[PDB]
RNA sequence: CGUGAGGGAAAGGUGAAAAGAACCCCGGGAGGGGAGUGAAAUAGAGCCUGAAACCGUGGGCUUACAAGCAGUCACGGCCCC
RNA sequence: GAAUGCCGGCAUGAGUAACGAUAAAGAGGGUGAGAAUCCCUCUCGCCGUAAGCCCAAGGGUUCCUACGCAAUGGUCGUCAG
RNA sequence: CGAUGUCGGCUCGUCGCAUCCUGGGGCUGAAGAAGGUCCCAAGGGUUGGGCUGUUCGCCCAUUAAAGCGGCACGCGAGCUGGGUUCAGAACGUCGUGAGACAGUUCGGUCUCUAUCCGCCACGGGCGCAGGAGGCUUGAGGGGGGCUCUUCCUAGUACGAGAGGACCGGAAGGGACGCACCUCUGGUUUCCCAGCUGUCCCUCCAGGGGCAUAAGCUGGGUAGCCAUGUGCGGAAGGGAUAACCGCUGAAAGCAUCUAAGCGGGAAGCCCGCCCCAAGAUGAGGCCUCCCACGGCAGCCGGUAAGGACCCGGGAAGACCACCCGGUGGAUGGGCCGGGGGUGUAAGCGCCGCGAGGCGUUGAGCCGACCGGUCCCAAUCGUCCGAGGUCU
């Protein structure tokens, strides 16, 4: 179950095949492993992944203390792939080969407070033969007596996007390691610019 | 609409418990290198006119 | 189903 | 949403708002120094430095074209002949906000100032 | 890391140059691989192009013509791998850079509102001079 | 897009002139029917004395549509109207000619007769 | 208040005596601090007494794993006499 | 201790709705204890079969000037009916 | 009865199962395919139209199916107001009359402000016996859960013929969901151009205001988007339902059962995605600071760190979050590119002239990808462990 740290780039298409492809690019690689998680110490198995180099003027003295006892440089962003263990001290986007079929997790773009329609796709009222002020309203939250009350996860309109999203089962188009780039077909979660993960797909 | 109203009035503790967050945080100040006289951070010192060891303005 | 009005329409 | 958007909309519609940074423009270019609340200052900015690099280009086109927001044909004037040439060797950047350390009393606005630089 | 070129680096592969340069309002003959069975042959398109979306190595343009009483529209990736070649025809004139306006006029009036671009013919016999 | 209540041009001689969508005939709910796709529709104008005359609910293939079609080669299609050749339960055409260019999509779902009679396929 | 006939309020108290607070101080003023008057000035004119609701300041006990007509009975902790 | 009682006082909702046409503002100078709001200049916008002008009702000193800002002004006020 | 707003629609659901569909079964007057009938099963699904205020119902065209009921005949401090209960008017009918009618007809004021609980979101506080910066385990929750067609097996089994499989294997759709912006397609309030009337600058030329809160028109970047794109439903493991057995007494036979063991569903548990240690049962790992002064406590100075302040941000109502603060590319300028518009002004030439041609893909030019210390994030300040007890 291998995986890496990544940030998304943006997208185009190619042409394999006379077809279009959708893509978004990722730059991925590389990745050093600075912490290995193991049944006798931790408990579980991960492999505790950094990314992007550190201006080490920024980086405190706790979180140095940890960047040495790796033997590794500052590094912006510290990230875990659970239940991988890789046997190099390094992970760069080799262990992917185009054909293959992954996982991206990302922050979704966020919609801050986000009506209903657009949050939970409502259908609002009429905008004419009548419709008074209710135009992208829920319309009724409830019953009456019985129960006397709201369910709760009842959709209503709040905060929206800049959630985690994982998308499943993105075909590897093609994988260009003297740029440490990625090329997956279709739509990853998050703006250009990014953070994101790319993981084997656990699908069949 | 119908016109929604109280139903119970407000306690005194409840009220008070509600303004719990309506403190007022003491603004925040720093000395002007110049003239020692405490001023705005980020702001043209309005007791000498001195800002970034130069004058820039007439007081 | 059709059943009477037990309360007239509010008047100002 | 407002994601990736550039420039303040600052309560007013199209017009007012046009009119808003041309006669702020005026003003800035007559005095020199002029004092506004922080967001206008700001914004101020970009609208009268690229003013100010045009005068730098001299050109018959260039006065044409800022005389369409400063319309005061001595301002202009004076805006190329005598404000332009002392930034001939300064590459963008040729004004400055800074911001005052009093609020106005009726509306608590924060204040501060722009100025063209030496 | 500059996202841009990393972008562009990606479409470097396919990014195509045989193809002839052409504006809005000429008229254009596409030579566009098309598969059908069980064999793909070469069907020609030509007409007049009425828009050119730009965006790198992702600009389209789209092509209009009468077929037997219908009108049709084509929309080409100019670096689609699947054009055999472009062949201009005709170069015509607009003042537009998008000519939707055409698709409600007669024959007679397209011809009077596209005339023949005589500045970009001239120069197109100007080269067409092998050494 | 043809759904319920579009207007459709016949491209046949079957003496229908314009069939008006009361159904696209693809599932349970489809929302639009496109190239390619069977419609049942009213026959709302027709020639006089042809084999199908106004008022009649005949079915028909959708043959071009002026909502553009997109292709796997990353190129798309747009005609000026929307058009169907209206055919029998075996999905062959009940007219002997049909008028003006088809969608090359006819083809790959199984409409020869149709594609073959046309004039220009596109 | 009502066109009008007509309707129709609220509002008493410094001190024995103004002796009603000169002057100085902060303040644009209002207000206040001293000084002075008086038996008394939380009798200072917004004046006898000055209850209650209501608002505040300071002190003691107490409260952020807890289910309530708010008390009551028991024990214990802390503070006070 | 209750009469949706009567008269008054003070709470709650609450620092909440609102601050009365979406014709629109910006700077500089002046005044002053205090200025987004008063004066002056320049720029900008709105009315123009009026949002201009002149009568008649009706109002009754609101007219002009000087000195003022406790209250009135839905904010502020050095300004003002 | 000092008020519990009354039909139907819209919206939003949630439950029941006496199940319409899909899944699993036994019997069949079950050849096959298709039906009938009963049993198990509530996970999901359960279409668009015409008539009428209608619920209901009839009808059209489809469908896997077009399920029935509860929730104050769910839902009017959520909307509607066609029906029915006001005042107007008329028809039929009844009444001498005023008027009346589970008869009809046309018309007819639906109340900006949410205190509490509840619900969707987001913070402040304290706690988590040293103080801190990271990274995680997942107790427990939530989301999802649909289905059809065609093809291969095979015109095989079966059947006189028509017709037509079980099992196993492929491909392709409908609807729903999450994300996205390369393409397609929108918007893009001033990014460009054209145009009319009027006033103005400055007379020509060139321009500006106004005609909307863009005067009108043709286009249109980033962003936000769906009609556009990608992906999801599973797989798989476990335990079961009806149901079918293996072995087997009581009961020398028989029996799925009384001992024991199998097989068996879209359902149940795990698995997938998301939340989550206020999980006060307050978890775990890595790393950093330390025995500071005076009198499990009080005051004070620090450490590791943190906050304040500032430049900002596909983060955002405030707050929070993330980035940066001269040790700097954080925003604004400027430069390069992209991108839109579509050949600026000026001059020259041709026409009497409106104009035309050339200079010229020119000029102008928001957000996009970058570069550059030109302008601004100056200077600082305040919090902040001494580690209870067996
Ligand atoms: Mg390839
Ligand atoms: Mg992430
Ligand atoms: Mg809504
Ligand atoms: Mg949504
Ligand atoms: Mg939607
Ligand atoms: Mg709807
Ligand atoms: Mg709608
Ligand atoms: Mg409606
Ligand atoms: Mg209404
Ligand atoms: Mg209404
Ligand atoms: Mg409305
Ligand atoms: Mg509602
Ligand atoms: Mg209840
Ligand atoms: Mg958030
Ligand atoms: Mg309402
Ligand atoms: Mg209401
Ligand atoms: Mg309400
Ligand atoms: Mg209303
Ligand atoms: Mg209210
Ligand atoms: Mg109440
Ligand atoms: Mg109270
Ligand atoms: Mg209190
Ligand atoms: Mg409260
Ligand atoms: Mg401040
Ligand atoms: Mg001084
Ligand atoms: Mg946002
Ligand atoms: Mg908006
Ligand atoms: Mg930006
Ligand atoms: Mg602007
Ligand atoms: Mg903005
Ligand atoms: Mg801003
Ligand atoms: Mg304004
Ligand atoms: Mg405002
Ligand atoms: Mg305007
Ligand atoms: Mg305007
Ligand atoms: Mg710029
Ligand atoms: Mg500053
Ligand atoms: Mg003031
Ligand atoms: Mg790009
Ligand atoms: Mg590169
Ligand atoms: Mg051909
Ligand atoms: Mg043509
Ligand atoms: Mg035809
Ligand atoms: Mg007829
Ligand atoms: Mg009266
Ligand atoms: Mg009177
Ligand atoms: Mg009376
Ligand atoms: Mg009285
Ligand atoms: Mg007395
Ligand atoms: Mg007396
Ligand atoms: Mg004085
Ligand atoms: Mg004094
Ligand atoms: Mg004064
Ligand atoms: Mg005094
Ligand atoms: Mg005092
Ligand atoms: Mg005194
Ligand atoms: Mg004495
Ligand atoms: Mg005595
Ligand atoms: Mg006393
Ligand atoms: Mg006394
Ligand atoms: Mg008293
Ligand atoms: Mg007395
Ligand atoms: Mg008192
Ligand atoms: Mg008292
Ligand atoms: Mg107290
Ligand atoms: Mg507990
Ligand atoms: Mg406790
Ligand atoms: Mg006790
Ligand atoms: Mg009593
Ligand atoms: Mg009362
Ligand atoms: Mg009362
Ligand atoms: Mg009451
Ligand atoms: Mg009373
Ligand atoms: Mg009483
Ligand atoms: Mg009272
Ligand atoms: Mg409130
Ligand atoms: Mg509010
Ligand atoms: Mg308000
Ligand atoms: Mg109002
Ligand atoms: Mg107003
Ligand atoms: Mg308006
Ligand atoms: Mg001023
Ligand atoms: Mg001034
Ligand atoms: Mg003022
Ligand atoms: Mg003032
Ligand atoms: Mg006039
Ligand atoms: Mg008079
Ligand atoms: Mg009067
Ligand atoms: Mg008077
Ligand atoms: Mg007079
Ligand atoms: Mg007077
Ligand atoms: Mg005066
Ligand atoms: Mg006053
Ligand atoms: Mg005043
Ligand atoms: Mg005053
Ligand atoms: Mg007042
Ligand atoms: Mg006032
Ligand atoms: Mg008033
Ligand atoms: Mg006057
Ligand atoms: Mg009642
Ligand atoms: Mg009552
Ligand atoms: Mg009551
Ligand atoms: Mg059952
Ligand atoms: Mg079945
Ligand atoms: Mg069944
Ligand atoms: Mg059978
Ligand atoms: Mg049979
Ligand atoms: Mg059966
Ligand atoms: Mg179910
Ligand atoms: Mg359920
Ligand atoms: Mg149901
Ligand atoms: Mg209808
Ligand atoms: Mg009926
Ligand atoms: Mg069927
Ligand atoms: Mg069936
Ligand atoms: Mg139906
Ligand atoms: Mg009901
Ligand atoms: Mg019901
Ligand atoms: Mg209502
Ligand atoms: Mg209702
Ligand atoms: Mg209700
Ligand atoms: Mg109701
Ligand atoms: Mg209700
Ligand atoms: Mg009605
Ligand atoms: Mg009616
Ligand atoms: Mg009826
Ligand atoms: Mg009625
Ligand atoms: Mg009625
Ligand atoms: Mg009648
Ligand atoms: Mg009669
Ligand atoms: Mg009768
Ligand atoms: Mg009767
Ligand atoms: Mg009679
Ligand atoms: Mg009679
Ligand atoms: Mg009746
Ligand atoms: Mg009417
Ligand atoms: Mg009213
Ligand atoms: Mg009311
Ligand atoms: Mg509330
Ligand atoms: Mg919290
Ligand atoms: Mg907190
Ligand atoms: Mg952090
Ligand atoms: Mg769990
Ligand atoms: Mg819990
Ligand atoms: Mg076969
Ligand atoms: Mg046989
Ligand atoms: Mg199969
Ligand atoms: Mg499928
Ligand atoms: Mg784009
Ligand atoms: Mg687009
Ligand atoms: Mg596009
Ligand atoms: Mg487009
Ligand atoms: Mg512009
Ligand atoms: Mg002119
Ligand atoms: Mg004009
Ligand atoms: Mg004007
Ligand atoms: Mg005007
Ligand atoms: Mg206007
Ligand atoms: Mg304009
Ligand atoms: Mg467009
Ligand atoms: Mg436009
Ligand atoms: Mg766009
Ligand atoms: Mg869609
Ligand atoms: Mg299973
Ligand atoms: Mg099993
Ligand atoms: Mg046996
Ligand atoms: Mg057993
Ligand atoms: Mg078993
Ligand atoms: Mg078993
Ligand atoms: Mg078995
Ligand atoms: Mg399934
Ligand atoms: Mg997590
Ligand atoms: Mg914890
Ligand atoms: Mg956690
Ligand atoms: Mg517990
Ligand atoms: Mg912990
Ligand atoms: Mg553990
Ligand atoms: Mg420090
Ligand atoms: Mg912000
Ligand atoms: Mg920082
Ligand atoms: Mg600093
Ligand atoms: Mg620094
Ligand atoms: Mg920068
Ligand atoms: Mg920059
Ligand atoms: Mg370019
Ligand atoms: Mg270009
Ligand atoms: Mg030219
Ligand atoms: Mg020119
Ligand atoms: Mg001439
Ligand atoms: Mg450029
Ligand atoms: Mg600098
Ligand atoms: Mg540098
Ligand atoms: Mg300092
Ligand atoms: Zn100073």
């Amino acid at each position: 179950m291998k995986g890496i740290l990544g940030v998304k780039v943006g997208m185009t298409r190619i042409f394999r095949d006379d077809r279009a492809v959708p893509v978004t690019v990722i730059l991925a690689g590389p990745c050093p492993v600075v912490q290995r998680r193991t049944p006798e110490k931790d408990g579980y198995t991960a492999v505790q992944l950094g990314f992007l180099p550190q201006n080490p003027k920024r980086v405190n003295r706790p979180l140095k203390g940890h960047f040495a006892k790796a033997g590794v440089e500052p590094v912006r962003i510290l990230r875990e792939i659970r239940d991988f263990n890789p046997e190099g001290d390094t992970v760069t986007v080799e262990i992917f080969k185009p054909g293959e079929r992954v996982d991206v997790t990302g922050t979704s773009k966020g919609r801050g407070f986000a009506g209903v329609m657009k949050r939970w796709n409502f259908a609002g009222g009429p905008d004419s033969h009548g419709a008074h002020k209710i135009h992208r309203h829920p319309g009724s939250i409830g019953n009456r007596k019985t129960p006397g009350r709201v369910y709760k996860g009842k959709k209503m309109a709040g905060h929206y996007g800049a959630e985690r999203v994982t998308v499943m089962n993105l075909e590897v188009v093609d994988v260009i390691p003297e740029e440490n780039l990625l090329l997956v077909k279709g739509a990853v979660p998050g703006p250009n610019g990014g953070l994101v993960i790319v993981r084997e797909t656990k699908k069949a | 609409a119908k016109h929604p109203v109280p139903k119970k009035k407000t306690s005194k503790a409840r009220r008070d418990a509600r303004r719990s967050h309506h403190a007022l945080t003491p603004p925040t100040l720093v000395p002007c290198p110049e003239c020692k006289a405490m001023k705005p951070p980020h702001t043209v010192c309005p007791e000498c006119g001195y800002y970034a060891g130069r004058k820039v303005l007439e007081v | 189903v059709d059943k009477p009005p037990y309360l007239p329409r509010p008047r100002p | 949403m407002r994601h990736l958007k550039s420039g303040r909309k600052l309560n007013r519609h199209s017009s007012h708002r046009l009119a808003l940074y041309r006669n702020q423009a005026k003003s800035l270019l007559t005095h020199g120094r002029i004092t506004t609340t922080v967001p206008k200052a700001k914004e101020l900015r970009g609208f009268v430095d690229h003013l100010i690099h045009l005068a730098k280009r001299g050109d018959l086109h260039a006065r044409r074209l800022v005389l369409r927001d400063l319309q005061d044909v001595k301002l202009v004037r004076k805006l190329f002949d005598e404000i332009a040439p002392r930034y001939r060797d300064r590459q963008g950047g040729y004004t400055r906000v800074l911001k005052l350390a009093e609020r106005r009393r009726g509306d608590g606005a924060p204040l501060a100032l722009v100025e063209l630089v030496e | 890391m500059n996202r841009g070129a990393l972008i562009k680096l990606v479409e470097s592969r396919y990014v195509r140059t045989d193809l002839p340069e052409f504006r809005p309002g000429d008229t254009v003959r596409v030579s566009y691989k098309v598969k059908e069975g069980n064999r793909t042959r070469i069907q020609d398109f030509e007409g007049i192009v009425i828009r050119i979306r730009r965006n790198g190595f992702n600009t389209t343009f789209t092509v209009r013509k009468v077929s037997y009483g219908v009108g049709v529209e084509r929309i080409f990736p100019l670096h689609s791998p699947l054009i055999q070649k472009i062949d201009i025809v005709q170069r015509g004139r607009a003042r537009r850079a998008k000519l939707y306006f055409i698709r409600n006029l007669s024959d007679r009036e397209i011809r009077r509102k596209l005339r023949a671009d005589r500045k970009r013919i001239d120069q197109d016999r100007a080269a067409e001079r092998a050494a | 897009m043809i759904q319920p209540q579009t207007y459709l041009e016949v491209a046949d001689n079957t003496g229908a002139r314009k069939i008006m969508c009361i159904r696209v005939l693809k599932g349970s709910n489809a929302k639009y029917a496109t190239v390619g796709d069977v419609i049942v529709a009213s026959v709302k104008e027709a020639i006089p004395r042809g084999a199908v005359k106004e008022g009649d609910v005949v079915k028909a293939v959708v043959v071009r549509t002026k909502k553009e079609i997109k292709r796997p080669d990353g190129s798309a299609i747009r005609f000026d109207d929307n058009a169907a050749v209206i055919i029998n339960n075996q999905l062959e055409p009940r007219g002997t000619r049909v008028f003006g260019p088809v969608a090359r999509e006819l083809r790959e779902k199984g409409f020869m007769k149709i594609v073959s009679l046309a004039p220009e396929v596109l």
